[PDB]
């Protein structure tokens, strides 16, 4: 049994946007299902809820934007966001139904709702305790390896804090590989002595 | 409305603790109370259903505990591995509401621990310091103190200016 | 104490829908005496009841891709008491044309039943009758009707959403799927003991017995007595298109019966895919013949 999640990404406010749930081993008619936001360093926050039999019931902040519905052909759960602001920015999950409400969970997927427009990143030398500093890179995330996935150990990478543009490090104690998917770029960096 | 209240919101723990929090409801919520466990960087994962049962999953360590009004969510030895964030959820009605995820930690002693890139020469000056416990204060900028590491033992600290 | 299996592991009952003036259908059909219907042949040698209780089995509602909640009637809120005993016909108007209950019409198709008989009944905590208390007698049909089930155990109602203790609780049903638990050959024997197990948790079981029965459209009849010995199963094996009783099962049942419960049943299919099905009778075996050997009986009265 698994879950599969897709459909995030950066979204100008006010327009619409669309999730996607896929299922393996199961039947999503079979068990009510429920789709749960996070807030990127915020809490956890219960978005909506399928039941079987097509009952849906929505949370207040998002009562008249957001809707839920399923796919019985496809075993898919959908959910549809209108209207969107830039407070709806964050990790959502698709969740089915266990010994509790949340005994399966999924995977993941961000959506930022915001105009500034997409820029890769911007990769600089490593200053030597050594690191490749990321800077002016929209949205996120960037994911950064070492030695090309050789080096784990003694990794610390750090989230970025933000002109609206986020910036980071990350330091090891030597090639920085960095992966931005929405610029669909890939930088790899030498260091010096 | 019944309201979820998780106290406490930031659990310290040593190396000697039984995790114990607690659950208050405004109302009667049957016995659909379900905890809820999530390590930092992953999706959470389910700890206990009905406020006493045990998933088969989880180990028998973690003991769940009555109901009266607060709910308890008990632990017989404390180790360094259970160190995450624990969430309520009230799965007895239509409005499933959440909480405060409480971070947990592991006991250790006090203990204490770049001129910019020339393609840019813009200026950013950072400064580096790391292993220390717990959660120091070091040279405008944009001060990043991290999280103490997922060990708890050690972390880093790591802030940029730019000039 | 047998071992049953698990229980269900989903922490939310289904939703029941119950509807009453969609379901009060006016099929008038008395009982003649002279049709060998209902006659226990005399046990140990060779050489009785009319319109009664009907009950209806229909499929939930639906949508063009995904089925919705299910739809029963209120056939768990009336309880009724067991005295001698009743008589059991399945299988009545089928091969013929009937409406699918939720204009549209179909293939009448048989069905299985399922009772529930114990001592004591109250009420559920919300105020709804149909709650059996100590132990109770099971009879569920299992594998797509092709196997009956027959356990002794204790009920206890589950607190989740639209469960018996829980919240929003209208009635507790069974249902099964056609596309997952009934295939060619792969056919699924615990798909109505699981529908069992989400609403009720069986506790302290002292016996399980299984029957296995083979697929037909045969109109037919059945019932069950206690005497000091057992509970006696009266149906198949002898006699197949006579429609008389004979013993096939001794159940140890020591307990005095007085009440017995019937379970509503539906079937998850979409609307394209919706089959009428057969009604269901019982009647009264209140206590007041000609042989061929078999009877082929006039009331004195």
């Amino acid at each position: 049994v698994q879950l599969v999640e897709s459909g995030g990404g950066l979204i100008q406010p006010g327009g619409s946007l669309r999730l996607s749930c896929a299922a393996s081993g199961f039947t999503v008619i079979d068990y009510y299902m429920t789709w749960v936001r996070q807030a990127p360093g915020k809490g956890l926050e219960w978005v909506s809820v399928i039941y079987a039999g097509g009952s849906t019931y929505y949370a207040d902040s998002v009562k008249g934007r957001f809707t839920v519905s399923r796919d019985y052909s496809r075993n898919t759960l959908y959910l549809q966001m209108n209207s969107l602001k830039a407070e709806d920015t964050a990790v959502y999950y698709c969740t089915r139904d266990y010994l509790a409400a949340g005994g399966l969970w999924g995977q993941g997927a961000l959506v930022t709702v915001s105009s500034a427009s997409t820029k890769g990143p911007s990769v600089f030398p490593l200053a030597p305790a050594l690191g490749c500093l990321v800077k002016d890179y929209f949205p996120e995330p960037v994911t950064v390896s070492w030695n090309s996935g050789a080096l784990t150990s003694g990794v610390h990478t750090f989230p970025a804090v933000l002109s609206g543009l986020y910036s980071l490090s990350s330091v090891v104690t030597y090639i920085c590989n960095v992966n931005h998917k929405p610029s669909n770029t890939k930088v790899d960096k030498k260091v010096e002595p | 409305e019944i309201v979820l209240t998780q106290s406490p919101s930031s659990l310290s723990a040593s190396v000697g603790d039984r995790v114990t929090i607690t659950c208050r409801a405004s109302q009667g919520i049957r016995n659909n109370l379900a905890w809820y466990q999530q390590k930092p960087g992953q999706v959470p994962e389910l700890l206990i259903y009905g406020a006493s049962n045990l998933k088969p999953g989880v180990p028998s360590r973690f003991s769940g505990s009555a109901s009266g009004t607060d709910f308890t969510l008990t632990i017989s030895s404390m180790q360094p591995e259970d160190v995450a964030t624990y969430y309520c959820q009230k799965y007895d009605s239509a409005p499933l509401t959440f909480g405060g995820g409480t971070k947990l930690e592991i006991k250790r002693t006090v203990a204490a621990p770049f001129p910019p890139s020339d393609e840019q020469l813009t200026a950013s000056v950072v400064c580096l310091l790391n292993n220390f416990y717990p959660r120091a204060k070091v040279w405008n900028s944009q001060e990043s103190v991290t999280e103490q590491d997922s060990k708890d033992s050690t972390y880093s600290l790591s802030s940029t200016l730019t000039l | 104490y047998v071992d049953v299996g698990p229980d269900s592991v989903k922490s939310a009952c289904i939703e029941v829908d119950i509807q009453q003036t969609f379901f009060d259908k006016t099929w008038p059909r008395p009982i003649d005496v002279s049709k060998a219907d209902g006659i226990i042949y005399p046990q140990g040698r060779t050489y009785f009841p009319d319109h009664g209780d009907m009950y209806v089995y229909s499929a939930g509602h639906a949508t063009g891709t995904t089925p919705q909640k299910l739809f029963v009637a209120n056939y768990s809120q009336d309880v009724k008491q067991f005295a001698n005993g009743f008589v059991v016909r399945i299988g009545a108007a089928a091969n013929s044309t009937g409406t699918v209950i939720i204009s549209t019409s179909a293939t009448i198709r048989k069905i299985y039943p399922a009772f529930m008989l114990g001592s004591s009944v109250g009420n559920f905590s919300d105020g709804k009758m149909g709650r059996f208390f100590n132990h109770t007698l099971v009879l569920l049909p299992d594998g797509c009707g092709t196997l009956l089930r027959a356990f002794y155990c204790i009920l206890e109602p589950r607190s989740g959403n639209h469960c018996p203790a829980g919240n929003s609780y209208t009635s507790f049903a069974t249902y099964h799927t056609p596309a997952t638990d009934c295939s060619d050959g792969n056919y699924n024997r615990n798909a109505s003991l699981n529908s069992f197990k989400e609403y009720f948790n069986l506790r302290n079981c002292t016996f399980m017995y299984t029957y296995n029965i083979t697929e037909d459209e045969i109109l037919e009849w059945f019932g069950i007595t206690q005497t000091a010995q057992g509970v006696h199963l009266f149906s198949r094996y002898v006699d197949l298109y006579g429609g008389n009783m004979f013993q096939f099962a001794t159940l140890p049942v020591y307990d005095t019966i007085k009440y017995y419960s019937i379970i509503p049943h539906s079937i998850r299919s979409i609307q394209s895919d919706r089959k009428a099905w057969a009604a269901f009778y019982v009647y009264k075996l209140q206590p007041l013949l000609d042989f061929s050997g078999y009877i082929r009986a006039i009331d004195c009265g």
